[PDB]
């Protein structure tokens, strides 16, 4: 028999974490591991049919992905879709495959709207989600005695696909249904220097625990302006939602990072503005089986796609696609062993949800609602040398914080500042 | 959902930041 | 040859203005007229192929509309799409047909994002659009002398597909572009009283000229509370953006209306509560051919779809579909005259845009951007019997705000109130 996998991913543009340049090699490693294992689809063949999800302009689009998916379905009749990664591309395709009753695997599409499993009834997300960053923040608040109020800022940059809007959307909508805190949001524009001044004039009267989604340079500028204005960190703490650790040169591996240094000249005053700043980031798997996967992933990305991978946490999306496809194949074996069909769709997914699986990225846990439990890590500065490193990891399945090698969060006062001053603003 | 979050993930409703707190 | 016309409208739900139950006989009167005109598309026939834009639940959907459009496009090769009306259903089809280069006619889909025309290329809107309401409001402001502040409120109701959000978005964006005026916006839930109380408590601090988009019976419980809180008509003006005249039994005739009358025991206070309120509706055509067309349309709607057309102002959407299809036929006729073809989407379209027409709704004019120029109307209270009637018709082609003969705006103080209180906020 033949099992057809439909890929709707950016084939030519190699700037997306889910681009076929990076995901492509990983799906090749996975599909050769099912062929080398007798206990996975014994005697069945797995073939991939490629469809693009991007314009003639090379950007993932909401009008090319649905049409590519429709063409793929009509011409190949896929068993499953490897799914777009972009939010606006994945939404229509998610609804379409929900109507067709075919699963949809994807390590992208992290927006909050995909958790409504009455519309995306068959969408399994094997990668990180923005909604599961809000139960990390809730646990962080509980550990540090924050129960009253917080503030959240996201930045507008025309190029991106509203990344911070969706990220803060998930964080905000999840951290106030399981906490009794008062959270308020606010939006500014990146590199509109007149907006930072207004933002600083507003912030003091809006909160003391602040979460910013922006680019690293925007965050560094805000930190410098806050230091100028006297928001010195004995009463403030700024969290930078840098999921992929792009301010930390990829955030993967043990190495001093010092993300406040750019040779700008004012990197001495940009050092004491970061001693009241934490950074939230995806967790780098530490498995010996994960580092061996990246090596051959990079090799085969160079051999077959002429693309050179740079280390970083952005490589956990290829690995999440690997794990998700392996999980799907193992759940499709059990559906056949029980007298089912490869085209159930509905019975296959329920053997993937509320299930825990061992992949290169570690021991997965696909929660009962489809999404996969995500792990994040917290970075803070070392007063000795002033370099950031991971200080506190969060295990998304057990939902409990873990310190690292006897590392304590560096608070200027020794203990976290309250989220409401003594004289309430 | 709130006045800002929890809508549909269509680009047609994202034209204006109406209902959201914004500086622009 | 034959000219196929693909229809994507609700084929079974008769509760939408753009429902095939209503629009169905409207396009049948149009296609029965080209057959009677040797000078319109002489040596061709016209066919209609129907696709539904409805869930299994029975409502507009953004997954069934594009899928029906795709099936129609591939099974039949159309020359034009009569297009959905619901904004969330029309957006995907608009993008699809723009990609295929097939024109899209639609008297619905009034949202603001349909006018980009770098995305929705080849989309002629022959019916009302919410952006054109901003022009009417700007003319009102320039006439009545208030050019420094306004407040807009849109109510949220789970059922409707965010009608008031889109209406107020269009008005807000267009006013902001037309007037150097600072405006605020706010959203309140439709079905709870705490929201109304907080709204009235925080209204005196944000504006004196208020535009309200809400249900006909939720603007009357707001007007009662405002009267009870001392927000008399000396200081405030409350504009009810009731485009389809629900609060006025339709507003299709010259009879007195009394929107404040319910006979529930507090019908006396409501009459002086509505002395501070004006109502903004669409303009009902005043030409005899519109009345004859309605007379034929309601007979045909009953005699072919088993639907009893209500006598209201919502019937200008069927008439808009009729006029738009006749205009498209004229444009394609011209195109064929100059050595063209039915499939020249761009050339057929560019002859529709930026030119006037004579339908049953009057003398049309489609803006150079592709959107018909909309005419609005403004109702007011008679000081004698407290009956509502029109005082100001607005012509969108020449943007002239012309008052009815024998009628004038009646203000409690004899002149419009200021938009900024003399003392201050
Ligand atoms: C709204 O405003 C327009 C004016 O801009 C009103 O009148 C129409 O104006 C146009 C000029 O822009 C006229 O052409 C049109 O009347 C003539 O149209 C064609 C032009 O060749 C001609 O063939 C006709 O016989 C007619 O003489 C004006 N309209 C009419 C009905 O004649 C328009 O009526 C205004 N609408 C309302 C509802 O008041
Ligand atoms: C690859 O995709 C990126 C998107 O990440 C493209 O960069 C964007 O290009 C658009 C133009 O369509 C700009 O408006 C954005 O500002 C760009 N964003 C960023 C972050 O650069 C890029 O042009 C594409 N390149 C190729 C070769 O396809
Ligand atoms: C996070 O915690 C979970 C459980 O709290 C860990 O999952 C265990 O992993 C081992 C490894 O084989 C399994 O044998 C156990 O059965 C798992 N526990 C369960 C399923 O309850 C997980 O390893 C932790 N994450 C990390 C990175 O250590
Ligand atoms: C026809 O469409 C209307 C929408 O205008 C449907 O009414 C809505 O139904 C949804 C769920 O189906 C509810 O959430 C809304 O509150 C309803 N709105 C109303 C009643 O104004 C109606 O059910 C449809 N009926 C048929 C027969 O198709
Ligand atoms: C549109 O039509 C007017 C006359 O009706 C003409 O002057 C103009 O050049 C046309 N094109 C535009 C305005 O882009
Ligand atoms: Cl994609
Ligand atoms: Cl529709």
């Amino acid at each position: 028999g033949n099992l057809t996998v439909a890929v709707v991913l950016p084939l030519a543009n190699t700037s997306y974490p889910w681009s076929w340049a990076r995901v492509g090699p990983a799906v090749e490693l996975a599909l050769a591991q099912v062929k080398a294992r007798p206990d996975l689809l014994p005697g069945w063949t797995v073939r991939t049919v490629l469809g693009s999800s991007e314009n003639a302009l090379g950007v993932c689009s909401d009008t090319a992905a649905p049409l590519a998916a429709v063409d793929l379905k009509w011409e190949h009749n896929p068993a499953v879709f490897l799914g777009p990664g972009c939010v606006y591309a994945a939404a229509p395709v998610g609804r379409f495959t929900a109507h067709w009753r075919v699963p949809l695997l994807t390590a992208g599409a992290p927006a909050l709207g995909f958790g409504v499993k009455d519309e995306y009834a068959l969408t399994t997300r094997a990668g990180p989600s923005y909604a599961k960053l809000g139960d990390f923040v809730a646990a962080l608040h509980r550990r540090l005695g924050w129960e009253r109020q917080a503030l959240m800022l996201y930045a507008y940059r025309p190029g991106d696909e509203e990344h911070c809007f969706f990220l803060v959307e998930g964080l905000f909508m999840r951290v106030r249904d399981r906490l009794n805190i008062t959270v308020d949001h606010l939006e500014f524009a990146e590199d509109d220097l007149s907006h930072y001044t207004r933002l600083l004039r507003t912030m003091p009267r809006k909160g003391r625990v602040i979460y910013i989604c922006s680019s690293p340079d925007a965050f560094r500028t805000l930190m410098l302006l806050a230091l100028e204005a006297g928001l010195c960190g004995e009463d403030y703490v700024f969290f930078h939602l840098d999921i992929f650790g792009q301010s930390l040169q990829g955030g993967q591996g043990p190495a001093p990072r010092r993300p406040w240094e750019r040779g700008d000249g004012q990197d001495v005053s940009a050092r004491q503005a970061f001693q009241a700043a934490k950074i939230i980031t995806y967790k780098d798997p530490d498995n010996p089986e994960y580092l061996e996967f990246l090596k051959q992933l990079k090799h085969l990305a160079y051999e077959q796609f002429n693309f050179t991978m740079e280390d970083g946490l952005v490589n956990t999306i290829p690995a999440s696609f690997h794990d998700g496809l392996l999980l799907y194949i193992q759940a499709v074996t059990e559906t056949l062993a029980h007298g089912g069909t490869v085209t159930d769709g509905e019975n296959i997914t329920q053997r993937m949800w509320n299930r825990s699986f061992q992949g290169v990225t570690g021991y997965l846990k696909i929660d009962s609602s489809g999404d996969r439990e995500t792990d994040f890590s917290l970075w803070d500065m070392d007063p000795e040398n002033g370099a950031f490193r991971v200080v506190l990891n969060y295990n998304g399945t057990s939902q409990e914080l873990v310190a690292v090698s006897g590392r304590k969060l560096n608070w200027p006062l020794g203990y976290p500042p309250p989220d409401i001053p003594k004289c309430g603003f | 959902r709130s006045s800002c979050f929890g809508g549909r993930m269509d680009r047609i409703g994202a034209q204006s930041g109406l209902g959201c707190n914004s500086f622009r």
